[PDB]
RNA sequence: ACGAGCUACCCAUGAGCAGUUUAAAAGAACCAACUCAUCUAUGUGGCAAAAUAGUGAGAAGACUUGUAGGUAGAGGUGAAAA
RNA sequence: CUCGCACACGCUUACAUCAGUAACUAAUAAUAUACUGAUAAUUAACAACCAAUAAACCAAAACAACACUAAAACGUUUAUUAAUUACAUUGUUAACCCAACACAGGAGUGCACCAAGGAAAGAUUAAAAGAAGUAAAAGGAACUCGGCAAACACAAACCCCGCCUGUUUACCAAAAACAUCACCUCUAGCAUUACUAGUAUUAGAGGCAAUGCCUGCCCAGUGACACCAGUUUAACGGCCGCGGUAUUCUGACCGUGCAAAGGUAGCAUAAUCACUUGUUCUCCAAAUAAGGACUUGUAUGAAUGGCCACACGAGGGUUUUACUGUCUCUU
RNA sequence: AGUAAGGUCAGCUAAAUAAGCUAUCGGGCCCAUACCCCGAAAAUGUUGGUUAUACCCUUCCCGUACUACCA
């Protein structure tokens, strides 16, 4: 084959020892009795160094088997920056999901009925936006990673604004940066879902089922889609360390145990830096159901069994100019086996809230063709914001 | 004083890797091939020549893959596809007509009969018909692709005898080879790279060639049209 | 031959100005005092593949 | 077009070029140290 | 032996090109910053061991430019002017 | 009248307060940012110093929605480790640096063109000559190598050589020279520092210069290849005499000789030895100039390229129009 | 000016053993001419010297050829 490796790059072999050392039952003269180097004399031979008391920084790191949580099994762990190939299928088959698109019939009409709009909905998102995009900095052009995550928080904030006219949006509360853990088994080799989120919305009360019956005994025979040359492991960290204990984001006796809406942002300049539309929706299939998961089993048990009381999870994907929804229905623990229920995945995809924004006025033969402000706008992408907020109360 | 080549990395990545430009300049310093710097920057894609290459010993089975997109790279004159099959991907080169969404089978198994020839399996030459357009080919078991990889460029067997193929290059030079080597069925993408035409001096700057030097030298007794018999075949079997 | 070359090619060059010549005429005779904008005359009778 | 000026300072060349730590790296370098002290400069170097 | 802090070329790492004309960032066009130095007059121990004044050519590219590194005299470098 | 504040690079107390300058320094005096003596100063938030390994990730910057070809600087997260302990060390002035000078020169980035920074005349007289600027009667290139310079002009056309943008003799030549897209010849079947992390549609060693029509004949010599016969000129190079012949002229033709073949197409008094100011026509009142023809150029000529054309040119030559102290002739 | 260099039948060539081809003259073949076949004649630019001559040298004459440069 063609090895990868440079001579010139690579370390060089040790030189050869003198001939001295090959003379048996000859004593070596040398220079380390100078501790100087010196033409002439042998080259000393000194034993691997071994430090009696053990430092920590300027010590050798030690081996990965060291570690007392290393295991034989290999266990593929996904975090926030893992790129899946076949998003919307791996996540699929990863999970044992049914994709339905469109929006659950109770979300999308707790949108419609005008008794559910902010005042003046289209001035003040309008405002939002000119204020993410070209207000909020001192710079003429502000950078994504300044204007992703406000634009976010300018649109919770108008659906927070709601609290006077629904006096049950107080139950909610948010969490930064937390630790979720949730491992399974999935038709003989393990998985886990481990890492952190952007945002998260905890609410006291439990989100009730949004699936019908029937549309639970219709997944019993849907089939998984399959990709013959690409293993659905694919994309996934490869890790022989970890602790098979699902380990949600808060302690025991937390007031809002039960989480209410994910916030996923992909805030970055460089375009490939960026998660993919397709991938971006992959990474919150995963999270939705790891904290799903988390709670099947907290409330019920390790035991892995189909669940009478479904458990809900809603998910909201961001890029600054294309919104991602997803609401996800747990209804299966034991997911060794493909036969049993499937559970259900509602996703609405590639939701543009806005076509384009011009930061400066263009000229065109010194005449103003299209002044400052978004080119383009698109109320239902935020109407179904402002649904998947409200949909707890 | 003595430099040091940026060929360091060690395993292989489908990303990008960083490229520095040497100019003619060898390790010492001075200028060894003229007419070669001030172009524009490039990035490196690792290309894995190796055709057939499993994932894990466990399986020395045949494989097939799947090609996800076909890109220009701008080292070489012809055209990358990415592919990926079990838990790793591969730039490998495309053939004339490979295009995103479609599979490809890398296989060994030198059959007595024949096999079938697609545009982008991989067979050994043992395997192969006897009309069969080949590029990439393999010179010894285990080596690697070495020949037959620039734009358009398609090599064609010729006979197989007592177990050994014998090939023809581009070159319309004849070379022997061992019939369990590797090789691709097809021609090499970007067929029209030979009629492409630069348009102005500039292009030449951007690809990254310097301008010839102004000395009038007088031609010598090597010029004039020369025809010369074809070399004897070139063969890489080794007689016990 | 290369007589003929030599008026072929100045003929040509005759029936190209005298072309351009009845353009400029529609123009002015219109009204305009220049071309309308974006209109250059092609060479028409000129070698091309 | 304007000759005269070929100096132009920099403590990062100088320090390279003409330094100590230069002089003593080749074994020509050495020898121009030797010269030096052996005539009594006052400065071996940069 | 010592010199690539000027200059010829290259490898790194950075930074500039406003207005105007065009589906054009097209080695296109008008014209500044900027870079070269065509013609003439002063200057000729001069302000200057190659400059000043007027006038000129390019000005989104084979372009200008800062920092730093590499090639050394039987050589280096060169879109050959020895 | 207008190159101003600040940082980087450099210089190194030349900066500040007070006092003195008979003399030293400023090319003079007053005097003190520049000479002498004493004393004093720049305080960190800004800037320098400021973790390692393994793994996942093919998807450009140009208001970036999405694309072009020349394929592009710019990283997050997970895992395993990382002394944990107020106050560390260092750069903070300036009118400054490189050019022998307190030099009309050279000098990167951000923001302004000012709210900031500065003084062309030491005092007189108002000669010549010289430099710079403004205006002019009538004439408008009659000046002169050339319309150089200057101008209330800021246009039009022809030719020669190069196709074009570009490049070169830093400090007498910026061009017709070199380069260049195009075409062609030649050498090479391939691996860990150039060529190349490439593989004959590739890469080197060269020639000639886009495009269009073409690139004729010659391996005897030399060179190269084959390394033998031989093969090669888009390899170096070459590509003919003498005599007679249709009334006269011319020479289709013929005799004879030598050669590897005897200059073919084309163009032409040319940038082309001399003859030369060839001859003729047009342009001018007048033409050693310029353009168009005639043409043995016995020394033009076909990739040491011939020939034609668009566009282009601070190259070289000519003409018309407009302007003007270039000039009649200076004030 | 100097140097180089040649002359041979009517014409052009090779040898100095003055030959070969053609032209010229005579004859044959054909209706006649030409082709063709047969036969004959023909010369060493010029003067002198080269045992004696010729290829040589010299004199005379015609004509051919190269060079005429640095300031
Ligand atoms: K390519
Ligand atoms: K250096
Ligand atoms: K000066
Ligand atoms: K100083
Ligand atoms: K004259
Ligand atoms: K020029
Ligand atoms: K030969
Ligand atoms: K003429
Ligand atoms: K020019
Ligand atoms: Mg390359
Ligand atoms: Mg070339
Ligand atoms: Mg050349
Ligand atoms: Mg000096
Ligand atoms: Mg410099
Ligand atoms: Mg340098
Ligand atoms: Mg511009
Ligand atoms: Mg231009
Ligand atoms: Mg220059
Ligand atoms: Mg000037
Ligand atoms: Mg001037
Ligand atoms: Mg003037
Ligand atoms: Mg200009
Ligand atoms: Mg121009
Ligand atoms: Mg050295
Ligand atoms: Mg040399
Ligand atoms: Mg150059
Ligand atoms: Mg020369
Ligand atoms: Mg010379
Ligand atoms: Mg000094
Ligand atoms: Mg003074
Ligand atoms: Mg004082
Ligand atoms: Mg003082
Ligand atoms: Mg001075
Ligand atoms: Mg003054
Ligand atoms: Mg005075
Ligand atoms: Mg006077
Ligand atoms: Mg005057
Ligand atoms: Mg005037
Ligand atoms: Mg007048
Ligand atoms: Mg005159
Ligand atoms: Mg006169
Ligand atoms: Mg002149
Ligand atoms: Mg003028
Ligand atoms: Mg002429
Ligand atoms: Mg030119
Ligand atoms: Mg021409
Ligand atoms: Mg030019
Ligand atoms: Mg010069
Ligand atoms: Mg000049
Ligand atoms: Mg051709
Ligand atoms: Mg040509
Ligand atoms: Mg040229
Ligand atoms: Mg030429
Ligand atoms: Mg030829
Ligand atoms: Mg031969
Ligand atoms: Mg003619
Ligand atoms: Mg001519
Ligand atoms: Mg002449
Ligand atoms: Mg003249
Ligand atoms: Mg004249
Ligand atoms: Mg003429
Ligand atoms: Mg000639
Ligand atoms: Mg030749
Ligand atoms: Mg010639
Ligand atoms: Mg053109
Ligand atoms: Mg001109
Ligand atoms: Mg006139």
């Amino acid at each position: 084959a063609y090895e990868w490796g440079v001579r010139s790059t690579r370390k060089p072999e040790p030189p050869p020892l003198d001939r001295v050392y090959e003379i048996p039952g000859l004593e070596p003269i040398t220079y380390a009795g100078k501790m100087h180097f010196m033409p002439g004399l042998a080259r000393p031979v000194f034993p691997p160094w071994d430090p009696g008391w053990t430092h920590p920084k300027f010590r050798r790191l030690p081996p990965l088997h060291e570690h007392p949580l290393y295991k034989d099994q290999a266990c593929y762990v996904f975090h926030q920056r893992c790129r899946l190939l076949e998003g919307v299928k791996q996540a699929l088959w990863l999970t044992k999901t049914q994709l339905i698109e469109g929006l659950p019939e109770k979300v999308l009409r707790l949108a419609d009925d005008p008794r559910n709009h902010i005042e003046n909905q289209d001035e003040r998102v309008l405002n939002a936006i000119s204020h993410a995009r070209l207000w909020h900095s001192t710079e003429d052009i502000p950078k994504r990673e300044t204007y992703c995550p406000v634009i976010v928080d300018s649109l919770i904030q108008l659906c927070k604004s709601q609290i006077l006219k629904h006096p049950s949006l107080a139950r909610r509360i948010c969490a930064q940066n937390n630790t979720l853990s949730a491992t399974w088994n999935r038709e003989s080799i393990l998985l886990q879902v481990h890492g952190s989120s952007g945002a998260r919305l905890n609410a006291k009360d439990p989100l009730p089922p949004v699936a019908s019956q029937e549309e639970v005994e219709a997944t019993k025979n849907h089939v998984l889609e399959t990709f013959y040359p690409i293993s659905p492991t694919m994309g996934l960290q490869e890790c022989n360390v970890y602790d098979v204990n699902d380990d949600t984001g808060f302690q025991e006796g937390y007031p809002y145990p039960c989480p209410h809406t994910l916030y996923f942002l992909e805030s970055a300049n460089l375009r490939p830096r960026r998660f993919q539309p397709d991938q971006l929706r992959a990474k919150m299939i995963l999270f939705a159901f790891g904290s799903a998961l988390a709670q099947a089993r907290l409330l019920y048990g390790n035991d892995s069994k189909v669940l009478e009381q479904p458990v809900v999870v809603q998910s909201v994907g961001t890029d600054g100019r294309l919104f991602q929804f997803l609401v996800l229905q747990l209804n299966t623990t034991d997911l060794a086996s493909d036969e049993g229920v499937k559970n259900l995945a509602w996703v609405d995809s590639d939701q543009l809230l806005y076509q384009h924004f011009w930061c400066l006025p263009v000229i065109k033969k010194k005449v103003v063709v299209e002044p400052v402000g978004p080119i383009g706008f698109q109320p239902e992408t935020f109407r179904k914001f402002l649904a998947l907020y409200l949909h707890g109360a | 004083a003595t430099s040091v080549s940026w060929k360091s990395r060690t395993k292989y990545t489908v990303m990008p890797v960083k490229m520095r430009k040497s100019g003619g300049r060898n390790h010492t310093g001075q200028i060894q091939v003229h007419g070669i710097g001030g172009g524009h920057k490039q990035r490196y894609r690792m290309i894995d020549f190796l055709r057939f290459r499993p994932e894990h010993e466990s399986k020395p089975g045949p494989f097939e893959e799947k090609v996800i997109a076909v890109r220009y790279d701008p080292c070489r004159s012809a055209d990358i596809a990415l592919v990926a099959g079990g838990n790793r991907k591969r730039w490998i080169i495309a053939t004339e007509n490979m295009k995103a969404g479609d599979t490809v089978l890398n296989s060994d198994h030198i059959g007595r009969m024949a096999v079938a020839a697609r545009e982008g399996d991989a067979h050994p030459l043992g395997a192969l018909p006897v009309g069969t357009l080949i590029n990439n080919v393999e010179s010894e078991p285990g080596r690697g692709a070495q020949y037959i990889r620039a734009a358009g460029t398609c090599g064609v067997l010729l006979r197989k005898v007592n177990g050994t193929a014998i090939i023809q290059l581009p070159s319309k030079r004849q070379m022997q080879v061992l019939e369990t080597c590797i090789a691709t069925v097809g021609r090499v993408s970007n067929v029209d790279h030979n009629k492409r035409v630069i348009g102005k001096a500039g292009r030449n700057r951007w690809l990254g060639k310097r301008p010839n030097s102004g000395l009038w030298q007088r031609k010598g007794g090597w010029a004039g049209r020369k025809i010369r018999p074809l070399p004897p075949m070139k063969s890489y079997v080794k007689l016990p | 031959r290369f007589l003929r070359r030599k008026v072929r090619e100045g003929r040509l060059r005759q029936k190209q100005v005298k072309f351009e010549r009845d353009l400029k005429r529609i123009w002015q005779k219109a009204g305009l005092k220049e071309a309308p904008a974006g209109w250059q005359t092609p060479k028409i009778y000129l070698k091309n593949q | 077009k304007a000759r005269g000026n070929e100096y132009q300072p920099s403590n990062i060349k100088r320090k390279h070029k003409h330094g100590w730590v230069r002089r003593l790296r080749t074994p020509t370098g050495v020898q121009v140290i030797l010269r030096r002290m052996h005539k009594g400069r006052k400065s071996l170097s940069h």
